[PDB]
Order: structure tokens, then C-alpha cells, then sequence
């Protein structure tokens, strides 16, 4: 039951990403799942595992009976919203590595843009937030961002440079909402305040759509249509005194310790260092937490992400090409799952913004929450 | 009316009496906030409260501009206050224009009536 | 390698009652700390947490209350009590792959004392509630009536399950029906709920919490108790699976998804039914115990009524069953307390220990995507 | 009560409001499916139509609810799993027969219930009237 390199992503499938799908969440899931299965050169009856998020409403049994996947030997969820995206692939790889399942589809599908909007601990956590009007994700993130600015001297233009590079990459991506619609830093600074220090263009929009990923053994993937995207690292992380988007009570709140914990495992599993990473897909539903991610993952020193970004390293021609699909900000907000698909494309060579040969891609999941990450890479050989 | 259950009701009951409290382990006396039934340091489920002095510093803050919130005049401020006791607390920050807030500034406790059945701690500049 | 790689080293529970007088989170924390202490470990040793999708005490709330701190593994399994054995599969998988070293599986609720969107799970109720088919007892009764038709089982055959459950509960000080055995006449005289189910075919709801500590088998050997090795751990969802209402299959009198669990358990463990020395068979309603015996190979199709009438579920019979009293007699903790009893049987510490028991088969919830375990004595002396 | 209707089952309740009992069918391979959903599990097509049931079937299973009381029903009441002549099955109420007279396999036929001014539902009654 060796995990690193034992499993690979062989198929990716998606619906169009839209602002009104006109159809049900289950239909979106079924479309993306069948697309991913076909992309892997497989048939629905080959699938014996399904993994999704706790909040996904298209349960495994409904996807399975609609698509003809039939019986399942593996079906699990990972919680905390977008924090789960890479964890779904970890689940799949673990089931493959242990022989529980041979073919696992990881999926997420929703109408978050167009869809109409107890006494347990999860509900009770809101008691510290809603009475004071701290009721949105942008506001929960802003509280961190303001402190990061204070400690390290980052400014709104530093956050803006993330939005600019995201939108530069989305502008050449036909699947991106903001295809052909780049922005300047001046556009970013002129955009209206949402919650200081976040402008409108620091925030992603909601999306409708579905995304799925097919995970098999590396041995099986070698017989399927595409270059295998091996899962060389796959990890979850939840930090000391972790809260849901509001871990404000730690000694320091300007890093993301749970992401550092993910990174430590990714590097240990894969045998890689930060210098070995050819590209990064960094979760960016809000721009400011991209900066501490770069630091937690060892690409630059604490407090110096602004400088790393200012030097051009996130560009397609830089030392860490980043969010080559446009990110959650520029392509679509499928709670991180479409970022994993772009990482697969980068390994395959098929990104719309392919920066050349890419051997290893690091992907992160949702920030501010218990989270996850992957390292996907080329087959190291047969 | 907030998301109140058996593990945080004490705090809002105290706030009703205009007392800002912090949960404390009865065994090892370590404070914790946000509250919960168990002490993560010693495992005891016995706890009591201490009343805060009413002083703190702005540790972080946000200024909400858009979209509109019904129960607030826009823009409004939410602060992460570090209490002198060492815990932190999210509340509103009043009595200061948003562009004048500085990280680290001293604040003192005040009390906001909000609906006739909910009383909440708020902070304002020490002065 | 998964089978035998991990073991249950600790069990912990609150009292099971009809009014805990405290929060679901407090119950979860109590059970989790009790299981950790039972394994001779400390909370800081824990790096994984697994629970049910519906459990309101999230992993992060349990962790920050108990001092578990950081986590490298946190997952959920859905479909209510179908999940109970799946949570242990999750933990065993995380241990076998090196993702986690110490995983706690838990469930806690106040189901006795405590108090719809556009998705597929919500929409499934459209086939049920408009017609008044609104309870789990009724959902089970639809299967039971057809099983009676096809095989000539009677209400008294279901009642024998209730009687043996209550016989074992009557000598279990932790059971709600301690010192309160029933007769088959009692069962037959109890009022109809939904034909063919009497009141005494149905378990009552409970307040309480249950936790289980999973570690590597090597680690368990240095902890206080005889390790309960996880020799089989499996999930199963069948063709055209629904949530409690899989009424559209060619045959509805078996439980194909439990057959699929059993096939994996036997293949993983290298065991046959004849090697199983006791069974913990999920019994929130009595009638589906009969097809469980058939799916798992302990008797022929349609002959569970004969297997039971011959006394095989008794302490002195071939397959001592539900020695704690079951969900029906001890407590309805959605199957988790049955896993604990299986651990006691392996340890030799059941209140109704049927002598030495090498291998124990445990099932999870019936009528739903489900799961199972084979727990076994340590196979040293190889 | 209003059923839990979404885009994938609205067609069936709309047909019921017109007193048509329908079964979803793959437009590509013509395989029936119930309960419904957006996709065909046999061929993968998302194109579908419906067939109207003949209105005949058999009691495949049933339950008799005695306790606890349901507000919308006189107790006891019967829910049947009806196997339609077309080969699919359907959960619905079985009216017009004392519970102790029900036999597995007995022929039943479609009738219509106005559960409220807003909701019409298919129900089944015995093909042989109970007098
Ligand atoms: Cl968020
Ligand atoms: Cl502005
Ligand atoms: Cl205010
Ligand atoms: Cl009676
Ligand atoms: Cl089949
Ligand atoms: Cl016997
Ligand atoms: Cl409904
Ligand atoms: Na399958
Ligand atoms: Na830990
Ligand atoms: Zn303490
Ligand atoms: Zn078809």
C-alpha cells in the first residue's frame, strides 16, 4: 500500500462553466462524470468508486444509477467546502493504492450562481460572526489580509498583481468566463471596495457547472488514451485551533499553517523540493491568501511573496507559472476542482497556456479552511 | 438571535447582563475562546468564567462597503480585538472613522442594544 | 496491503440514554477522549478523524476541544448508519497508506432528546412523502412483506431476532433494556407500527456517543489491549441503489449491497463464513437481519428463518449474534456501538462472551449503501 | 404538502396534474426508467421522452401503516409497491380495499387523487371492486 505514484489521473471531464446552466445539479454531475470516464477511455461500468464533497447534493447513488456506474465498492466525502478539492483525489488514490477500488471518479457540480439561496457545533460557530455583521467569505478573508498587510507591508496593488495575472491567463482560455477580457492593475485599483482591503476584482464570482476526474492505478493509466498524471503527493491538513474561515485566535494569523502542513507531506511523499515544482495552481477565490500560500509552500521567504510576485515569477515564462487556466478568479469557481483539471493538462502538455514541458505541478485546495493539496507529475517510468 | 446552543449560551446570557466573560477551565484555569465543553490542555469538562477587564487592542479589522447589510449603516467596521487577558474577540468597532483605525490601538468595552432582546459587546477607542 | 495492516486499539463511549442533558459536541468529545485513553494514548497522538456526513461535531470542533490539534486526515461517509463500518475502513486505509498514524472514528448525537433544496437527495422524497411512506419502519416494511411472500417467513421469525437481541441486552449493564428480556409472545402482542413490523421489531432512539481508535497493527501490539485487527473492511452499494427504498430491482428480498460487502470481507481476510465465530448484525429493525445472514453466506437463500429457529444466534450456537443486545436492545448509535462490541469479543471482554472468538463479522446499516468489517485476533505465530 | 420537485422530476407531477401517469424513457435506446433522472444508464443519452402507462399493474409489495398517526390520512392506510404492466414499479397508495384482503400479485388499476387543490396524484384501486 505504497501511496506516492501508485495512482494517476487518467480522465478529466467538465460541463461548460456558466452563470445559469439551465439544468439540474445532478445533470451537471452526470455530464462531467461521463465526460471524464470517456476521456479516460473507460466505460461507466468500469467505475467502482465515487468521491465528492459533503455539501454536494448529487449523492454517489444518484450519479451511479443515472450514469450506469452501477455497483460501488468505495464512496466517501470530504468536508469544509473547497478545502476538500484535493482531498477527494487523495481519497481516490488511497482506495486505488489499497486495492479497495480500481476506478474512482471525483466530482463536484452545482448551480451556485443561479441556484436559489440546528444546535450543533457547526451552526453554533456562526454565533461569533453574524451578530456583528461578519457574514461573508470576503469579510472572513479580509480580516486575515489586513493583518498580513500590517506585518509585511503588502499593499492592495500586491494583491492586485494576482488578479492581473489570473485574468491575463483567463483571457486566452476559451473555457474561462473572462476569455478575451484581461484587466490592468489600474482596473483593479479602480474597482469598487467590497470589504477593505478587498476590491471587487479581488473576489471571484460564483459559477454553475460540473467537474470530474478519473483516478486509476498508474499501471492501468499507462494503457489509457492520455499521458498519465501521476499522483506523487496527496495530502490533507488542519492546523492547531482550526476554524471554518475564521482561525483568528492563533498566535499568528497571517500564514496558513494548515497549508504548510499539506506542503510538508506533499514534499515528503514525492521526494521533491519547492525548486522541483514546474507550475502551481493556487486556490484563489480571493487574491490575498495566494501570498501566504507561496510562503507556506517554500517558494519564498515569510513576508516576501509580494516581491516574488512583483518579480514576474507567476507568469507563463516565470519560474513558477501559476493559475494558467485563469484560476477560480478568472476561469470559474468550481471550488477548486477545475484547478486540478488544469494541473492534469499541464502534465499532459495540453493547457491553453502551456509554459513548455511541465514535470511536476503543485495544486492547493481552499484557503481559510481545513485544506488539501496535490503534486501531479509525469510518469517516472515503466 | 444568534446560533445559540448549550455550549455558548452562557456568553450571551452574560452579555445580556452587560458582562463580557471568557470561558475558563475549572481545573487548570486556562482561558479559551471561542468556548467549548472541553479543556484542550487537561481534558477537564469542568469550567467557569472570568469577567474581562474591558480593555484590549485592535488586532485586525475590516471595513464592509458593499453589498448592503440590513442591520447596519454602510460602511461598518468589524474588529478582531485582542483582550488584555490574551484571548481575542470579534465585535464591531464604533466611535472612530474607518480611515483612522490603526492596528494596535487601545480600545475599551461598551454595550450595544441592537434589538430589545439582544445585547452585544462593542469596542470604541480608549479614546 | 490493507488487510490486517491496522487494528482497533481503543473504544470509548458515553452512557447511552434517553436524555444526555448536554451537547452533541460534548458527547463526541467525551467518547473520543475515552477511546484515546483506552488505547493508552494521548490526544496529541491523534492525526486523523472520521465521522458520518450528518454528524454536527465537525473534526475541527472535536480537535480544538480535545487537544488533538493538527490533523492529516479527516473524512466522512454518508448514508446514515450505512457508514459505521466505512468509518473504520477509512481509518484503516489512512493507516495502511501512511497518511495517518492514529485515527479516531466517532458518532455522537441527541437523537432521543433533540428537537429541502433542489438537489437529487431532496428530490428523492417526491416518490415517498406524497403517498405517506414517510418513516424508516415503513421503508423496511416494504421489503419485509415481500420477503415473507417469497420465503414463507412469518412475524414470529422476525420476533425471534428481537427475543435474542433482548436476551443478550438483559445481561448487559450498558444496555437500555438491561434486566428486561422479552418473550416471543411479548413480541407478537406488541402493537402494529407498520405491517409486518410490530413495535418490538423497531429500535428506539438514543442519546450518546461512541468512538474507536485505529492504529497500525504494529503500534497496537505495544498498546494496552489485545489488538482487534481489521482483517476485512468494505463498502458496498448495489445496482440501482436508493436510500432505504431500492424497490425497483429485479429482486428486492435480498440485500445485494451487503452481499458485495461480504464478498470483499471474505476475499480480503482469506476467510470463509465457517471461520466467523460471532456476528454483530445491524438490527435497527429486525426483518433485514434474515437476508443479511443469507447475503453473508451463513445459510441458504430464504432459509434464515430456519437458521434462527435452530438457535444459531444464541451464545451457545454456531453464530452468537448481537451479544451486546444490538441496536434494538443496547442503543441506537447508528451501528457504532456494535463495532465496539465486536472489539470486546476479540479482546474476550464482552459481557456475554461466547467463549474464545477469533473472527467477528460486523455489518452496518441496512437498506442503504453500507459497509462491514471482519475483526480478528492478532495472527502472530506467523 | 408539496412534493420535492426539481427539474428532473417536474415532468411527472405535471403529467399527473393532467391525469396522465407517465414513465420516463430514453429517446435513443427506448429503455424505460423509474424513478426518473436526466441520463440513460444503458447508453448515456441525455435525450428522453415519456410513455403513458396503460394504468394496469399488480401489487408487488405493500405496507399497512397503523401507528403513529399521519395527519393527511385516516389510519390505517396502505402504500403499495405496484409493478406496472410496462415492467417498472411505482410507490403509491392503494385505496378501496381492507388491508386484510390485499394479496401479493392482485391486479390493480389506476385512479386519481386530488391530494389538495394544487396536487393530483396517481393511486391504485383493486381491479375487482371490494363490496
Ligand atoms: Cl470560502
Ligand atoms: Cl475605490
Ligand atoms: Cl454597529
Ligand atoms: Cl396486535
Ligand atoms: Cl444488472
Ligand atoms: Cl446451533
Ligand atoms: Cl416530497
Ligand atoms: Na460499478
Ligand atoms: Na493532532
Ligand atoms: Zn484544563
Ligand atoms: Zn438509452
Amino acid at each position: 500500500s505504497v501511496l506516492p505514484g501508485a495512482a494517476a489521473i487518467a480522465g478529466i471531464g467538465a460541463t461548460e462553466f456558466s452563470k445559469n446552466s439551465g439544468r439540474s445539479e445532478l445533470q451537471l454531475a452526470c455530464e462531467a462524470v461521463l465526460a471524464a470516464i470517456a476521456d479516460a477511455g473507460l466505460e461507466p461500468s468500469d467505475v467502482d468508486g465515487l468521491v465528492t464533497f459533503t455539501a454536494d447534493t448529487s449523492s454517489e447513488i444518484h450519479v451511479a444509477r443515472n450514469t450506469g456506474i452501477g455497483e460501488l465498492k468505495f464512496f466517501s466525502r470530504v468536508g469544509y467546502g473547497g478545502g476538500a478539492a484535493c482531498g477527494t483525489v487523495q481519497q481516490a488514490a488511497m482506495a486505488v493504492a489499497t486495492g479497495i477500488a480500481e476506478v474512482v471518479v471525483c466530482y463536484r457540480a452545482f448551480n451556485e450562481r443561479s441556484g436559489v439561496r440546528d444546535q450543533g457545533a457547526d451552526s453554533a460557530a456562526y454565533a461569533w460572526l453574524l451578530p456583528f455583521g461578519l457574514n461573508t467569505p470576503a469579510q472572513w478573508v479580509a480580516m486575515f489580509a489586513r493583518r498580513y498587510m500590517h506585518e509585511y507591508g503588502a499593499t492592495s496593488e500586491d494583491f492586485g498583481r494576482v488578479a492581473v495575472v489570473d485574468r491575463k491567463h483567463a483571457a486566452t482560455n476559451p473555457k474561462a468566463w473572462f476569455y478575451q477580457r484581461p484587466i490592468t492593475l489600474e482596473d483593479h485599483q479602480n474597482s469598487r471596495w467590497i470589504v477593505e482591503p478587498l476590491h471587487l476584482l479581488d473576489c471571484c464570482q460564483e459559477s454553475d457547472g460540473g467537474q470530474a476526474l478519473v483516478v486509476v492505478s498508474t499501471e492501468r493509466a499507462r494503457d489509457l488514451p492520455h499521458p498519465p498524471a501521476l499522483i506523487w503527493g496527496a495530502a490533507q491538513g488542519s492546523g492547531y485551533d482550526q476554524h471554518m474561515m475564521t482561525s483568528y485566535y492563533r498566535s499568528e494569523i497571517t500564514g496558513i499553517p494548515e497549508m504548510g502542513l499539506v506542503g510538508q507531506q506533499l514534499y515528503a511523499q514525492s521526494g521533491l523540493n519547492p525548486s522541483d515544482i514546474g507550475a502551481a495552481i493556487l486556490y484563489d477565490h480571493f487574491t490575498p491568501l495566494v501570498l501566504p500560500q507561496l510562503e507556506e509552500l517554500g517558494f519564498c521567504a515569510r513576508g516576501e511573496a509580494k516581491d516574488f510576485i512583483a518579480d514576474g515569477n507567476l507568469e507563463i515564462g516565470g519560474r513558477l507559472p501559476c493559475n494558467t487556466h485563469g484560476g477560480q478568479l478568472g476561469e470559474a469557481y468550481i471550488h477548486g476542482m477545475n484547478g486540478i483539471a488544469e494541473a492534469v493538462r499541464l502534465v499532459r502538455g495540453t493547457s491553453v497556456n502551456q509554459p513548455g514541458d511541465v514535470t511536476n505541478v503543485l495544486v492547493t485546495a481552499g484557503t481559510g479552511v481545513p485544506t488539501s493539496g496535490l503534486i501531479l507529475g509525469a510518469d517516472r517510468k515503466l | 438571535r444568534p446560533a445559540i446552543n448549550r455550549d455558548n449560551a452562557f456568553w450571551f446570557e452574560a452579555a445580556k447582563q452587560r458582562r463580557l466573560v471568557i470561558q475558563r477551565c475549572a481545573a487548570c484555569k486556562t482561558l479559551r475562546h471561542p468556548p467549548g465543553p472541553c479543556c484542550p490542555h487537561c481534558g477537564s469538562f469542568d469550567w467557569d468564567t472570568v469577567e474581562a477587564a474591558g480593555t484590549g487592542q485592535v488586532y485586525s479589522y475590516i471595513v464592509a462597503h458593499h453589498p448592503p447589510h440590513p442591520a447596519f449603516e454602510m460602511p461598518y467596521v468589524v474588529a478582531l480585538v485582542e483582550l488584555t487577558e490574551g484571548t481575542r474577540l470579534v465585535t464591531n468597532l464604533v466611535g472612530i472613522a474607518p480611515d483612522k483605525i490603526e492596528i494596535g490601538m487601545p480600545v475599551v468595552l461598551d454595550w450595544l442594544e441592537a434589538d430589545p432582546e439582544l445585547t452585544l459587546p462593542v469596542f470604541r477607542p480608549a479614546v
